């Protein structure tokens, strides 16, 4: 029993991390922000001043 | 006109350096000069 309830919650782990929008929000927030930050020094080159 | 090198340009009084290379996209009959982004000159037409 110990053995299938482990063998089960490993398979619902993989179907619930390949629906296309499991919880991976934190690990992308970092890159989004980064390559905000980078954009945006991009575009306050881009003013007169 | 030497492409592919490394120059200063003139061009129609825009004075700046850097290589130009051999693009195959499509400007409007109307477009001479080019800012794709970010406040530089990325393309430019030649007079000649």
């Amino acid at each position: 029993l110990i053995a299938n309830q482990f063998n089960s919650a490993i398979g619902k782990i993989q179907d619930s991390l390949s629906s296309t929008p499991s919880a991976l929000g934190k690990l992308q927030d970092v890159v989004n922000q980064n390559a905000q930050a980078l954009n945006t020094l991009v575009k306050q080159l881009s003013s007169n001043f | 006109l030497v492409k592919n090198k490394c120059v200063n340009f003139n061009f129609n009084g825009l004075t700046g350096t850097g290589v130009l290379t051999e693009s195959n996209k499509k400007f409007l009959p109307f477009q001479q000069f080019g800012r794709d982004i970010a406040d530089t000159t990325d393309a430019v037409r030649d007079p000649q």
